[PDB]
C-alpha cells in the first residue's frame, strides 16, 4: 500500500512465523503431563500468541517483505494511532511532570533555607502542588501570555 | 560506525543475499554476531598449528593493532 | 657519614668481595687505559661466540660455527662503535679527568687517566682489539 | 641583622638510610640546618625513619630547601625551636637563606621592599594581541 | 585481672537523630550548600576512627556493626534454605541426580519472560542453579522437605536474635576498653571454643546422623523408604546391623583400643567410585582430629591464672641470629591500632581462600560434584575473586595505618624502622625482577606468533622445535605418586588423583578425574602467573611504604591517606597518594585473576573433563588442543575466545537468552567506565555552568547548586564501573558455554 | 623560574605566606587596606610551582598569580 | 512521631516508594493488557 | 516438583 508494503492480515510470512512459534511450543509441550501444571503454563502461552497475532492483524498493522509489522510517522490519516495519538499523550504527562516540578521550587524559594526544603521533601504542599497539574497547558499558556514564564 | 555500516550494507550486497542484513541490523547482537564473529574466521586463520597461507601478514597486523590500542591505557 | 645516600653492609664492604673488585681491569688507576680496553674485550668476546653459534637460524646446518662467529664480530663492532660515540659526546679534549682524587682513607691519589679523551680513546681501541682477538680465538678453538 | 656561621657544630644520631644526598651535593649544592635543642629528645626524619637529637646545638646536611623547611616547621610547632639553615656550594660558599631580616616572613616588618607588585585588579590585564611580536607578556606589565 | 566491664546505657535510642542527617561530623551536620555534600555523606559514613578519638566509642562501634553484619548473613541463608524448601526440585534430583539438572528459582509469567523456565528435568522447569546447594544438602543427611522448613524458620529466629543482640550491646550495656584489649582470652575462647567444639560437634553429626543415612543412599534404597535420622540414634539394633562397632557401646574408647571403631573411622583417603567423592569416613576422622588438636593448641595463653604464656614475653624474649632485639614494640601497636589488624587478618583470609579454592577442585569433597562442571567452575571463579579482592584490600588498610596511625615517640619499633630506612633498596630490586620475569615471559609468546607468521614452525618454543619443560613439578607429582607405597604405608591410595599414574575415576558416563600432564604450556602460563603476581605486589608494596614521606614531597603525611594531588609544579605530582596505588593496584589484581581462571577453565575443558564410552576410550570437550595451540596469542585469540564463545551469542531465542543479554550489558558498562576514566573535572563544571545558565533562564535553579564529582570521586567510579564490567562478561561468558555443553 | 605575581585586591590575611613550603613570599606594610599589609615575592627563583598560595586566598579572584615558565633543577624539584 | 515522619520524609525513603507505587502500576498495566503496538482505542 | 512449579503461576 504504502512503501512497497503488505497488508498484515494478507500476508503469508506473517501465518508462517505464527505456525513456527506455535510448533515451537507445542514441541515443549508433550514433553509433560497433560493435566500437569507445565502444559497449563504452556497453553496459557500458546493462547496468548494466538491472540497477539489476532489482535495485531485486525488492528491494521502492514507488515513488510520479510514479514514483521512497519510502524508509519509519516502523519497519513490511517496511523494516527501509529506515532502521533501515543506521542501526544506522553507530552501531556511528561508536561505534568515538569509544570509540578518547577512549582515546588518556587513555592520553597520564599523561605531562608531552601534547600532543607530540597533534600527532605514535605508531603502537604507537595500534595497541594500535585493535583494542579491536571490543567497544566491553561496555566501555562496564560502564564507565556502574561510574561511570567521567563526571568528578567 | 559510518564505515562498520558501510562495510556490513556492501558485503551482503556483494554476497547474494540482502535479507540478511536487513533482517539482523535491527539489533546490536545482529551486529556483534552476523558482521565481527561471522567475517573473522578467515581473518584469525591466516597462521596456525597446521600451516599458514598468504593472510598470515594480515593477521599479524591485528595483533599488531590490538596490542597498541591496549598499550595507550 | 650516615647521612650520604649509601649504607655498610656486609656485601658492599667485605674484605674478599673489595679485594676482588679492585682487581677488575676497569678499576686499576695507575695503569694506561689500553691494556685493560684489551682484557675488557678478549673476555667480552670469547664469552660472546657461545651464545650465537649455539641457538642462530643455522645452528642445525654446517654453516653454524661461521655464522656465529660472524655475528659476534658484528656485536663487538656496534659495541665499539657505541663506545666512540660515548666518549666523544661525553669528554673534552683539554679539560683535566674528573675521578675521584681522595680514598676511603682520605689519603689523596691521583685521578684516574680513564675519565679524559685520550684515555677513553685508548680503552676503546683496546677494547675494539681485544674483541676481535678473543671472537677468532673462540672460533678457532671451538671448530679445530 | 648580621647572618651567621656554623664552625663546627655536631650532628644527631642516626643509623644512616639511603635516601641521603647524591652526586648532585658533590656536583652542584646542599644545604646546611642548624637548631638549638634543650633536651636530647626523638625526632623524624624528612628521609626517612627516627632519629634523636642532643642538648646543646645541631646541624643536619640535607639535599633540597623542602626538606629543611618541613623539618624547620615541624621543630616550630612540635618542640617549639628556632632554627636556621644555609646552602654551600662546591667552592665554599656560604649563603644564608632563612630569616634574612631576623623575623618570620609571616610578620610584617618596616625596610622590606616590594617586589612583582601589579597595582590593578587580575581582570585588567591586556590580551596577548597587545603583547605579540615583543618579548615582553602581558602580566609583566 | 580478666573481668566483665561494662557501661550501662551510654546512648538512648531516639528517633531524633534520624531527623538529621550527617549527625557524625560537624562540617556535615551544617546543612547543605552543593551537591557535593551528599557524596560526602556516604563517604565517611563508616569511617568511626575520624568521628571521634577515644577508643572506646570506636569499639563499641565496631562490635554493633559485626552484630549487623551476622544477622544480615543469617538473613541470606535462611532465604537459600527456604527457597530450596518451597520453589526447588530437590526430591526428584535426589533419585536421579546423574541426568536431573539442580533448580531453585522460578520465573513469574508477567511480559514473556516466561522462557527463562528452561527444562531442567525431572518435571520441573525453572532457571538452574550453579552453587552446589544440593551436593550440601545431599551429603548433610536431608532427604525431605520438612527439614529444611525447619532450618529455614531457625535461621530466621537466629537473625532476629543477632539483631537484638547489637542493639542490646551498643545501647544497653556496652563492654569497657579493657575488656577489648584482653586478648589472651580471645584467642583462648576463638580457639577452644568456636574452633575446637564447632568441629567436634559437627563430626559428631557426621558419625551419627551423615553416614548411615548417606550409606542407605548409596545402597540404592529410596529416598522416601530411609529411616528416619532420629530412629538411628533410638533404636542400637539398626546401627549395630549397619556397624557392628557400635553393638559395644562407649566402652572401647574409654579403654584405649580404637581399632574397634576402624569400621567407620579409616584411612583409605582417594575417590569413592561411586559418587566421585571423599570417603565420609575419612572426612569424619579428620574432623575429630582436628577438634582434638585445636583443644589442645587452645590452652597456650595465661588469663587469670599461673599457668600459661604470655604473648609480650614471647615477643620480647625472643633472640634470633637476624632479627635481635626485634619485636619489642609490637605487642602495643597490635593492640592499640583497628587497621593493622584488619590488614593483617585480610591478607590471612585471602590466602585462605585462594588455597580453599585449589584444595576444593583438586579433590571433590561432596558426591556427586565432580561431574557437574558448572559447579565446579562458578566456585572456583568465585572463590579465586574473592580472595584477589581481600589481597588487595589488605595494602589500603596497611596504608591507612601507616599514614595516620604510625608515631615513633610513644611507640618505637625497630624492625619497622629498619624496613623504612632502605626503601629504596627493596623497590629497585622489585622492579629488575618485575621486568626481567615480563620481558622473558612474554617474548616468548612474541617470538612463537613471529617465527609462526614467517613460516618457521621449527624455531618455536614448543613440544617439538625447542623443550622447556617443568622438571621440578613432574619429579613432584612422580614422589607423590610413589608415596603411598612407601611414605604413606597406612594410606591405601595418593591423596589425589590429580597427581601422574594411577587410574581415571568416572561416575555415570562421565570423567571424575585423572592424571593431568604437564608440558610446555604449563611452564610459560606459571611464568605469566609469576610475573602478573610480582608486579601487583610491587605496585601495593610501594604505595604502602612511600606513603608516608617521598623524595618528591617530603611532607606527604600533612596532606593526608587521600588527597588527589599536589600541584602543577615539579613536573606534575598527580597521583601520589597510597589510595591512588590502590586504585592503579586493582587493575593488576584483575588482569592477574583474570588470566589465571582462563588458564584452569581452558585446561580443565581440553585434558580433564570429557566423556567416556562403553569400550573405554575417552573423548575430550575440546579435543586436547591445549598442548598446541596455547603457546601463541592468536591460539588463545581464536581457539579459546572465538570458539567457545558460540554458545553465549547463539543463545537467543532460547532458556539462555538472559547469559547473552548480561554479556552485551557488560560491554555497554566496561566502555562507559573510561568516560571517567580518561577525563578531567573542569570540562564537566564548564558544560554544567552552561546547563546552569539554561535552568535558570526559566526560574527552576535548585538551591543546592551542582557541581561536577570531585577527582577522587571520578577516579572511583572509573574503577567500579571498569571492574563490575570485565567480571561480569567473563561470568556470563564462563556460565552459558558451561551449561550449554557441560 | 616561575612568575609569581601579586595584585592590590589584597587583603593582607598572611595565609599565602603561611601556606608556601619553600619560603618564596613574606609581608611589607601597606597603606591600601584596614591591615595595612600586603605580600611580595622576592625568592622567586625558589618557586616549586605547588600552586599552594593559591589554594588559600580568599577573594573574588585570587589576588596571587602563579604563571608556569621556564623550568629549572631548584623549580623541578630534583634530588639528584 | 514527629521524627518518625520526617524520616520518612527523606529523599531516598519517598523516591523508593514513589518508584515501587510506579512499578506496581505498569505491572498491572501490562498484565491487564498483555500486549501492544498501537493505541487502538481512536 | 509440579507443585512447587504451580506456586508461582496460582493466579
Ligand atoms: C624475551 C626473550 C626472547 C628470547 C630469549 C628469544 C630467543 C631467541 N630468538 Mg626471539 N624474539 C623475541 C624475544 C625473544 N627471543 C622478540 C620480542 C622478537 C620480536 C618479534 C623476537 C624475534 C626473533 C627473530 C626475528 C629471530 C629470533 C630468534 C631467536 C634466537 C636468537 C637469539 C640470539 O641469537 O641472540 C642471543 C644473544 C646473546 C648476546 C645472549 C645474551 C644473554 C646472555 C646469555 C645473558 C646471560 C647473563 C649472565 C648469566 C648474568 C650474570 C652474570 C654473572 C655471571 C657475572 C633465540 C632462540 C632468531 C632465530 O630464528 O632463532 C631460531 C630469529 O631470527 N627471535
Ligand atoms: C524539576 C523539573 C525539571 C525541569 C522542569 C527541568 C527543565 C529542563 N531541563 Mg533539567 N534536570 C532536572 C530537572 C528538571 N529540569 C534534573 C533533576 C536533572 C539532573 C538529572 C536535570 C538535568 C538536565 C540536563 C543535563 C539538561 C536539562 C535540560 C532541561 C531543559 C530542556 C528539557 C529537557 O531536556 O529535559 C532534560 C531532562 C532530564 C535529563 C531528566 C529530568 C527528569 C527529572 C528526574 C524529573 C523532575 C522530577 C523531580 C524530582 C520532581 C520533584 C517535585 C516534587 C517534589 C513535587 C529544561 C529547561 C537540558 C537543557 O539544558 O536544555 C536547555 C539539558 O541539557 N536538565
Ligand atoms: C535473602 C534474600 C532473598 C532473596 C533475594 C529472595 C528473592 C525472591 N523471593 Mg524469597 N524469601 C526469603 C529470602 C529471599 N528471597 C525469605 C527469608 C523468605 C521467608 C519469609 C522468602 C519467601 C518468599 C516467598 C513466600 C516468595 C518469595 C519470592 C521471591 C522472589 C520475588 C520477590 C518479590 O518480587 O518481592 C515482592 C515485592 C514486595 C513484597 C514489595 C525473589 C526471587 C516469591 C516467588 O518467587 O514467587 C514465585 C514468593 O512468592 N520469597
Ligand atoms: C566460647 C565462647 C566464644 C565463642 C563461641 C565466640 C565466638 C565468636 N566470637 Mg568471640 N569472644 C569471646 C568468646 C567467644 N567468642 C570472649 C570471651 C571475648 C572477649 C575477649 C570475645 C571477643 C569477640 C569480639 C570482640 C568479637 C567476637 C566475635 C565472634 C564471632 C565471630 C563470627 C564467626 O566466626 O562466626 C561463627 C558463627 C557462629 C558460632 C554464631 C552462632 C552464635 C554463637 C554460638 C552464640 C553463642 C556465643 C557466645 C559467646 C555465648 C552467649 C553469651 C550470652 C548468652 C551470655 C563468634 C560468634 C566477633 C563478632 O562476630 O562479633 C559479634 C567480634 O567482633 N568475639
Ligand atoms: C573486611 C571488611 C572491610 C572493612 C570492615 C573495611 C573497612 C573500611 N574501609 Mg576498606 N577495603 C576492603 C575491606 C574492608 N574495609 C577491601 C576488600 C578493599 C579493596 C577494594 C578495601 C579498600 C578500601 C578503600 C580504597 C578505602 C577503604 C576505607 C575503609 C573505611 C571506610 C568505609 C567507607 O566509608 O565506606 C562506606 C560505603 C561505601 C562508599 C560503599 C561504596 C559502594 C561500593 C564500592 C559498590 C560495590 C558495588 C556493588 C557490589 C554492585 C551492585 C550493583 C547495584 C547496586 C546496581 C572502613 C573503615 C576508606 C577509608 O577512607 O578509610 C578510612 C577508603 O578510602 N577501604
Ligand atoms: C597493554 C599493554 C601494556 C603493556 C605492554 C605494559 C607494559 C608494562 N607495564 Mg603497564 N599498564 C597498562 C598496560 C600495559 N603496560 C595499563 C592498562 C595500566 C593501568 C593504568 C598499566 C599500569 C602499570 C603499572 C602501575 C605498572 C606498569 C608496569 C609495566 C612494565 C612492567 C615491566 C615489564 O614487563 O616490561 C617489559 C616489557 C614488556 C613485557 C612489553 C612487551 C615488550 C616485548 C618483549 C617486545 C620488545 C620488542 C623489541 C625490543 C622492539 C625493538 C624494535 C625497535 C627498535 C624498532 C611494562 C613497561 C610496572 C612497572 O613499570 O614496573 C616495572 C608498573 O609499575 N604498568
Ligand atoms: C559507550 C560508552 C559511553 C557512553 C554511553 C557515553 C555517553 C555520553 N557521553 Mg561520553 N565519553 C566516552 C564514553 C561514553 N560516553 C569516552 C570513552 C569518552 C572520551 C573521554 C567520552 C567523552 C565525552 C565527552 C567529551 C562528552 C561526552 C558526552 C556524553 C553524553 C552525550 C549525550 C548522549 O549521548 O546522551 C545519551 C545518554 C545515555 C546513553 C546515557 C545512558 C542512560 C542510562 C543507561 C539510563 C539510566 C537507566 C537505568 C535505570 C540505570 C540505573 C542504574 C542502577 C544503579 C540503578 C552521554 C552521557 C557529551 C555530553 O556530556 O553531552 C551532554 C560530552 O560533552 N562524553
Ligand atoms: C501498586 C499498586 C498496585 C495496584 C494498583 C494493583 C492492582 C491490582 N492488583 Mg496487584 N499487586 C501489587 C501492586 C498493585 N496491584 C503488588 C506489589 C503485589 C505483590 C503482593 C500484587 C499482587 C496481586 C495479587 C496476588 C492480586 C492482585 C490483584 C490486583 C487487583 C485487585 C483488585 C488490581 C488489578 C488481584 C487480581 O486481580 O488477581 C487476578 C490478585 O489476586 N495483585
Ligand atoms: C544448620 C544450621 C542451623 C542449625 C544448627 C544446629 C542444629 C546445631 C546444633 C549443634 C549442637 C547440637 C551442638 C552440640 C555440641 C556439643 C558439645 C560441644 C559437647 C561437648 C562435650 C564435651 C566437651 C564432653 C566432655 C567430657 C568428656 C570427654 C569426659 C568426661 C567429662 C565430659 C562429659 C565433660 C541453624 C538453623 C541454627 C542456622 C542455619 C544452619
Ligand atoms: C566460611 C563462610 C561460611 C560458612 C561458615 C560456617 C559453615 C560456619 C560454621 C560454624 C560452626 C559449625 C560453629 C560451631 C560452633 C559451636 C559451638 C559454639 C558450640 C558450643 C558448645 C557448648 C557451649 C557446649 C556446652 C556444654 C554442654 C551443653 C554439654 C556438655 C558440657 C558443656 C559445658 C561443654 C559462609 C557459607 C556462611 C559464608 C561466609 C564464610
Ligand atoms: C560524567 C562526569 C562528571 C559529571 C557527572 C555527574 C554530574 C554525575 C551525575 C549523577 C546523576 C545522574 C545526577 C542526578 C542524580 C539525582 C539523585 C537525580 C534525582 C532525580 C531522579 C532521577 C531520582 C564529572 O563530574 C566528572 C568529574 C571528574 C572526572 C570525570 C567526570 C565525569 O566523567
Amino acid at each position: 500500500d504504502i512503501s512497497g508494503l503488505t497488508p498484515c492480515k494478507d500476508s503469508k510470512q506473517f501465518a508462517k512465523r505464527e505456525k513456527q512459534q506455535i510448533k515451537k511450543l507445542e514441541s515443549s509441550l508433550k514433553l509433560y503431563a497433560p493435566e500437569s501444571a507445565p502444559a497449563l503454563a504452556l497453553n496459557a502461552q500458546i493462547e496468548k500468541t494466538k491472540r497477539r497475532f489476532d489482535n495485531y492483524g485486525k488492528y491494521g498493522l502492514l507488515c513488510g517483505s520479510d514479514g514483521l509489522p512497519h510502524l508509519i510517522v509519516n502523519g497519513d490519516q490511517r496511523h494516527w494511532g501509529e506515532f502521533i495519538t501515543p506521542g501526544i499523550l506522553f507530552l501531556y504527562i511528561a508536561g505534568w511532570i515538569g509544570w509540578v516540578g518547577r512549582s515546588y521550587l518556587i513555592a520553597i524559594s520564599g523561605e531562608k533555607k531552601p534547600a532543607m526544603k530540597e533534600i527532605i521533601i514535605d508531603v502537604p504542599l507537595a500534595s497541594r502542588i500535585i493535583f494542579r497539574g491536571f490543567i497544566w497547558p491553561v496555566a501555562a499558556y496564560r502564564e507565556f501570555l502574561n510574561g511570567d514564564l521567563i526571568a528578567k | 560506525w559510518v564505515t562498520f555500516y558501510w562495510h556490513w550494507k556492501h558485503i551482503t550486497l556483494w554476497q547474494g543475499n540482502v535479507s540478511q542484513f536487513n533482517e539482523s541490523s535491527t539489533y546490536l547482537m545482529g551486529w556483534l554476531r552476523d558482521y565481527l564473529w561471522l567475517n573473522s574466521s578467515q581473518l584469525i586463520n591466516g597462521y596456525n598449528p597446521f600451516g599458514m597461507n598468504s593472510l598470515s601478514v594480515w593477521a599479524w597486523m591485528f595483533l599488531f593493532g590490538h596490542l597498541v590500542w591496549a598499550t595507550g591505557f | 657519614d650516615p647521612f650520604i645516600g649509601s649504607l655498610e653492609t656486609p656485601v658492599t664492604s667485605s674484605p674478599l668481595i673489595a679485594w676482588y673488585l679492585s682487581n677488575l681491569p676497569g678499576y686499576r688507576t695507575a695503569v694506561n687505559p689500553l691494556l685493560r680496553g684489551v682484557e675488557v674485550g678478549l673476555a667480552h668476546g670469547f664469552f660472546l661466540v657461545g651464545p650465537f653459534v649455539k641457538a642462530g637460524p643455522l645452528r642445525n646446518t654446517a654453516y653454524a660455527g661461521s655464522a656465529g662467529s660472524l655475528a659476534a664480530a658484528g656485536l663487538v663492532v656496534i659495541l665499539s662503535m657505541c663506545l666512540t660515540i660515548y666518549g666523544i659526546s661525553s669528554f673534552k679534549e683539554g679539560e683535566p679527568s674528573i675521578a675521584p682524587s681522595l680514598t676511603l682513607t682520605g689519603r689523596k691519589k691521583q685521578p684516574d687517566q680513564l675519565q679524559t679523551a685520550d684515555g677513553w680513546a685508548k680503552f676503546t681501541g683496546g677494547f675494539f682489539f681485544g674483541g676481535i682477538s678473543g671472537v677468532t680465538w673462540a672460533y678457532f678453538l671451538l671448530y679445530v | 641583622t648580621p647572618p651567621q656561621l656554623d664552625p663546627n657544630t655536631p650532628s644527631p644520631i642516626f643509623a644512616g638510610s639511603t635516601g641521603g644526598l647524591l652526586r648532585k651535593a658533590q656536583v652542584e649544592e646542599f644545604y646546611v640546618i642548624t637548631w638549638n635543642s634543650p633536651k636530647e629528645q626523638i625526632f623524624e626524619m624528612p628521609t626517612g625513619g627516627a632519629a634523636i637529637m642532643r642538648e646543646g646545638p645541631n646541624l643536619l646536611k640535607l639535599a633540597r630547601k623542602e626538606q629543611c623547611l618541613a623539618l624547620g616547621t615541624r621543630l616550630r610547632s612540635k618542640y617549639k625551636i628556632t632554627y636556621q639553615f644555609y646552602r654551600v656550594f662546591p667552592n665554599g660558599e656560604v649563603q644564608y637563606l632563612h630569616p634574612k631580616d631576623g623575623v618570620y616572613p609571616e610578620k610584617a616588618n618596616p625596610g622590606r621592599e616590594g617586589v612583582g607588585l601589579n597595582m590593578r585588579s587580575i581582570g585588567k590585564n591586556v590580551s596577548p594581541i597587545e603583547v605579540k611580536f615583543t618579548g615582553k607578556q602581558s602580566y609583566d606589565l | 585481672e580478666v573481668k566483665i566491664l561494662v557501661d550501662r546505657d551510654p546512648i538512648k535510642t531516639s528517633f531524633e537523630e534520624w531527623a538529621k542527617p550527617g549527625h557524625f561530623s560537624r562540617t556535615i551536620a551544617k546543612g547543605p550548600d552543593t551537591t557535593t555534600w551528599i557524596w560526602n555523606l556516604h563517604a565517611d559514613a563508616h569511617d568511626f576512627d575520624s568521628h571521634t578519638s577515644d577508643l572506646e566509642e570506636i569499639s563499641r562501634k565496631v562490635f554493633s556493626a559485626h552484630f549487623g553484619q551476622l544477622s544480615i548473613i543469617f538473613l541470606w541463608l535462611s532465604g537459600m534454605y527456604f527457597h530450596g524448601a518451597r520453589f526447588s526440585n530437590y526430591e526428584a534430583w535426589l533419585s536421579d541426580p546423574t541426568h536431573i539438572g539442580p533448580s531453585a528459582q522460578v520465573v513469574w509469567s508477567i511480559v514473556g519472560q516466561e522462557i527463562l523456565n528452561g527444562d531442567v528435568g525431572g518435571g520441573f522447569r525453572g532457571i538452574q542453579i550453579t552453587s552446589g546447594f544440593f551436593q550440601i544438602w545431599r551429603a548433610s543427611g536431608i532427604t525431605s522437605e520438612l527439614q529444611l522448613y525447619c532450618t529455614a524458620i531457625g535461621g530466621l529466629v537466629f537473625a532476629a536474635l543477632m539483631l537484638f543482640a547489637g542493639w542490646f550491646h551498643y545501647h544497653k550495656a556496652a563492654p569497657k576498653l579493657a575488656w577489648f584489649q584482653d586478648v589472651e582470652s580471645m584467642l583462648n575462647h576463638h580457639l577452644a571454643g568456636l574452633l575446637g567444639l564447632g568441629s567436634l560437634s559437627w563430626a559428631g553429626h557426621q558419625v551419627h546422623v551423615s553416614l548411615p543415612i548417606n550409606q542407605f543412599l548409596n545402597a540404592g534404597v529410596d529416598p522416601k523408604e530411609i529411616p528416619l535420622p532420629h530412629e538411628f540414634i533410638l533404636n542400637r539394633d539398626l546401627l549395630a546391623q549397619l556397624y557392628p562397632s557400635f553393638a559395644e557401646g562407649a566402652t572401647p574408647f574409654f579403654t584405649l583400643n580404637w581399632s574397634k571403631y576402624a569400621e567407620f573411622l579409616t584411612f583409605r583417603g582417594g575417590l569413592d567410585p561411586v559418587t566421585g567423592g571423599l570417603w565420609l569416613t575419612d572426612i569424619a576422622h579428620h574432623h575429630l582430629a582436628i577438634a582434638i588438636l585445636f583443644l589442645i593448641a587452645g590452652h597456650m595463653y595465661r588469663t587469670n591464672w599461673g599457668i600459661g604464656h604470655g604473648i609480650k614475653d614471647i615477643l620480647e624474649a625472643h633472640k634470633g641470629p637476624f632479627t635481635g632485639q626485634g619485636h619489642k614494640g609490637l605487642y602495643e601497636i597490635l593492640t592499640t591500632s583497628w587497621h593493622a589488624q584488619l590488614s593483617i587478618n585480610l591478607a590471612m583470609l585471602g590466602s585462605l581462600t585462594i588455597v580453599v579454592a585449589h584444595h576444593m577442585y583438586s579433590m571433590p569433597p561432596y558426591p556427586y560434584l565432580a561431574t557437574d562442571y558448572g559447579t565446579q567452575l562458578s566456585l572456583f571463579t568465585h572463590h579465586m575473586w574473592i580472595g584477589g579482592f581481600l589481597i588487595v584490600g589488605a595494602a589500603a588498610h596497611a596504608a591507612i595505618f601507616m599514614v595516620r596511625d604510625y608515631d615513633p615517640t610513644t611507640r618505637y619499633n625497630d624492625l619497622l624502622d629498619r624496613v623504612l630506612r632502605h626503601r629504596d633498596a627493596i623497590i629497585s630490586h622489585l622492579n629488575w625482577v618485575c621486568i626481567f620475569l615480563g620481558f622473558h615471559s612474554f617474548g616468548l609468546y612474541i617470538h612463537n606468533d613471529t617465527m609462526s607468521a614467517l613460516g618457521r614452525p621449527q624455531d618455536m618454543f614448543s613440544d617439538t622445535a625447542i623443550q622447556l619443560q617443568p622438571v621440578f613439578a613432574q619429579w613432584i607429582q612422580n614422589t607423590h605418586a610413589l608415596a603411598p607405597g612407601t611414605t604413606a604405608p597406612g594410606a591405601t591410595t595418593s591423596t589425589s588423583l590429580t597427581w601422574g599414574g594411577g587410574d581415571l575415576v568416572a561416575v555415570g558416563g562421565k570423567v571424575a578425574l585423572l592424571p593431568i600432564p604437564l608440558g610446555t604450556a604449563d611452564f610459560l602460563v606459571h611464568h605469566i602467573h609469576a610475573f602478573t603476581i610480582h608486579v601487583t605486589v610491587l605496585i601495593l608494596l610501594k604505595g604502602v611504604l612511600f606513603a608516608r614521606s617521598s623524595r618528591l614531597i617530603p611532607d606527604k603525611a600533612n596532606l593526608g591517606f587521600r588527597f588527589p594531588c599536589d600541584g602543577p609544579g615539579r613536573g606534575g605530582t598527580c597521583q601520589v597518594s597510597a589510595w591512588d596505588h590502590v586504585f592503579l593496584g586493582l587493575f593488576w589484581m584483575y588482569n592477574a585473576i583474570s588470566v589465571v581462571i582462563f588458564h584452569f577453565s581452558w585446561k580443565m575443558q581440553s585434558d580433564v573433563w570429557g566423556s567416556i564410552s562403553d569400550q573405554g576410550v575417552v573423548t575430550h570437550i575440546t579435543g586436547g588442543n591445549f598442548a598446541q595451540s596455547s603457546i601463541t596469542i592468536n591460539g588463545w585469540l581464536r581457539d579459546f575466545l572465538w570458539a567457545q564463545a558460540s554458545q553465549v551469542i547463539q543463545s537467543y531465542g532460547s532458556s539462555l537468552s538472559a547469559y547473552g543479554l548480561f554479556f552485551l550489558g557488560a560491554h555497554f558498562v566496561w566502555a562507559f567506565s573510561l568516560m571517567f576514566l580518561f577525563s578531567g573535572r573542569g570540562y564537566w563544571q564548564e558544560l554544567i555552568e552552561s546547563i546552569v545558565w539554561a535552568h535558570n533562564k526559566l526560574k527552576v535553579a535548585p538551591a543546592t547548586q551542582p557541581r561536577a564529582l570531585s577527582i577522587v570521586q571520578g577516579r572511583a567510579v572509573g574503577v567500579t564501573h571498569y571492574l563490575l564490567g570485565g567480571i561480569a562478561t567473563t561470568w556470563a561468558f564462563f556460565l552459558a558455554r558451561i551449561i550449554a555443553v557441560g | 623560574s616561575h612568575s609569581v605575581k601579586i595584585y592590590d585586591t589584597c587583603i593582607g590575611c598572611t595565609q599565602c605566606v603561611r601556606a608556601c613550603p619553600t619560603d618564596v613570599l613574606e609581608m611589607i606594610p601597606w597603606d591600601g587596606c584596614k591591615a595595612k599589609q600586603i605580600a611580595s615575592a622576592p625568592r622567586t627563583e625558589d618557586c616549586v610551582g605547588c600552586k599552594r598560595c593559591e589554594s588559600a586566598c580568599p577573594t573574588d579572584f585570587l589576588s596571587v598569580r602563579v604563571y608556569l615558565w621556564h623550568e629549572t633543577t631548584r623549580s623541578m624539584g630534583l634530588a639528584y | 512521631m514527629r521524627d518518625l515522619k520526617t524520616y520518612l520524609s527523606v529523599a531516598p525513603v519517598i523516591s523508593t516508594l514513589w518508584f515501587a507505587a510506579l512499578a506496581g502500576l505498569l505491572i498491572e498495566i501490562n498484565r491487564l493488557f498483555p500486549d501492544a503496538l498501537i493505541f487502538p482505542f481512536f | 516438583s509440579g507443585a512447587n512449579f504451580a506456586r508461582a503461576f496460582t493466579v
